[PDB]
């Protein structure tokens, strides 16, 4: 039951470690994964990072090593994913989603995730 | 490392399935091999001692799998998937074991039909009422009860056939004894180089030592309260002894076909690994035991 919403600007050619944040208000209870996406034109939602709210361990999709993080705010209940600077390809619809399922291995597939925030669309 | 499994690759998913619904069919056929409705009018007029079992081996598989989660504070879905791996009918090992040793098959048999033909009823329920004692309930709108009520029809229908088939003639169970060992060798065997080779990297993530722990300990510990429960209601001892070996063995095949078409593949994993290395540790822990108690009654 938990409500998310993104903050993101970011409409620029590379060199711009772009601040995303992606404000969550619920309940952030223990063992819920929360991710990134994306929408390109005309492709489907596919993972790009993510992080278990209660450990902290995070992930890192193919595309994004060396170029993207996410990081834990979990005192003022937010998640805070730093891409750094990109080349001018990666212009895209960004969405934010979690589930409370917990497990060890980080879950990918799109259609798993349920709590939508009105991502933010962002070009580069 | 901690990479998710490799997925994508429906053909691999598919053969599974296939698999393990034809070994549904042929398990529950095979459930359908034993004669029951004359011992069902005899038994119907003492059978609180049958529904004494009956009820144990429902209460106590449920709880214990929440038990031994809470204590070893597992994840929420691995937890969920060992409540799923506790409630299960589990009764054709479980007879092959007893006619093994000793014992009247005729009850071992009835119990393991009526508990298949009873899942059906106390399985949702109890699902729904362990689900909020996770940590609130966070799986409750994830549980999928229509879906789970249609894997349990699917599973039943071979029981139609084998009742129907003890209306119609009854010869046919003469050659049914032999395939059905074939088919079962096979199906253990294919299940296991599948699932192996299908995915390898997460084997490692459905090998934690905690499951390992579980899957042993959990069916050991339904042995040991059948013993003590049909000790308390001064069942006899052979009738104590069958109960008890009748709940330590579960079915593996309904759980791990519940897990793979009631929740995504990647939700389950290489999770689904885990009721295999619990029928394996079944059969070696009940073999262990038979020789253990032809041991007692030596000396």
């Amino acid at each position: 039951q938990v409500q998310l919403v993104e903050s993101g600007g970011g409409l620029v050619q590379a060199g711009g470690s772009l601040r995303l944040s992606c404000a969550v208000s619920g309940r952030t209870t223990a063992n819920y994964n929360m991710g990134w996406f994306r929408q390109a034109p005309g492709k489907e939602r596919e993972f790009v990072a993510g992080i278990k709210w209660s450990s902290g361990s995070t992930y890192v999709a193919d595309s994004a090593k060396g170029r993207f993080t996410i990081s834990r705010d979990n005192a003022k209940n937010s998640v805070y994913l730093q891409m750094d600077s990109l080349k001018p390809e990666d212009t895209a619809l960004y969405y934010c989603a979690a589930n409370y399922y917990g497990v060890s291995w980080f879950l990918i597939s799109p259609s798993s995730y349920d709590y939508w925030g009105q991502g933010t669309q962002v070009t580069v | 490392f901690t990479l998710p499994p490799n997925f994508g690759k429906r053909p691999t998913d598919l053969a599974l399935s296939v698999i393990l619904v034809v070994m549904l069919f042929i398990i529950m056929l095979s459930l359908g091999c034993t004669m029951e409705f004359s011992k069902i009018k005899a038994h119907l007029w003492k059978p609180k001692g049958l529904a004494i079992a009956l009820v144990a081996q429902y209460g106590i598989m449920p709880l214990t799998a929440f038990v031994l989660g809470k204590v070893f504070r597992l994840n929420n879905i691995e937890a969920l998937a060992i409540l799923i791996c506790g409630c299960s009918p589990g009764g054709n090992l479980s007879n092959i074991f007893s006619l093994a040793m000793k014992g009247d098959m005729n009850l071992s048999i009835v119990m393991t039909t009526c508990s298949t033909f009873l899942a059906l009823g106390m399985m949702p329920l109890l699902l729904y009422i362990y689900s909020r004692g996770i940590y609130d309930g966070d799986l409750k709108d994830k549980v999928p009860y229509k879906g789970i009520v249609i894997s349990l029809v699917l599973v039943l229908i071979p029981c139609t056939i084998g009742i129907v088939l003890k209306s119609k003639r009854p010869q046919y169970m003469r050659y049914v004894i032999k395939g059905g060992m074939i088919i079962i060798l096979l199906c253990s065997v294919a299940v296991t180089v599948l699932s192996a080779i299908n995915v390898g990297k997460s084997i490692m993530f459905a090998m934690t030592p905690h499951l390992i722990a579980t899957s042993s300990l959990m069916p050991f510990i339904g042995f040991l309260l059948g013993y003590v429960l049909s000790a308390l209601f001064c069942l006899n001892g052979r009738c104590r002894r069958t109960v008890s070996m009748e709940t330590g063995c579960q079915n593996v095949q309904l759980c791990s076909t519940i897990l793979n078409v009631a929740f995504p593949p990647e939700v389950i994993g290489p999770l689904f690994f885990f009721p295999l290395l619990y029928m394996i540790f079944q059969l070696g822990e009940g073999l262990l035991l038979i020789a253990i108690f032809w041991c007692y009654e030596k000396f």
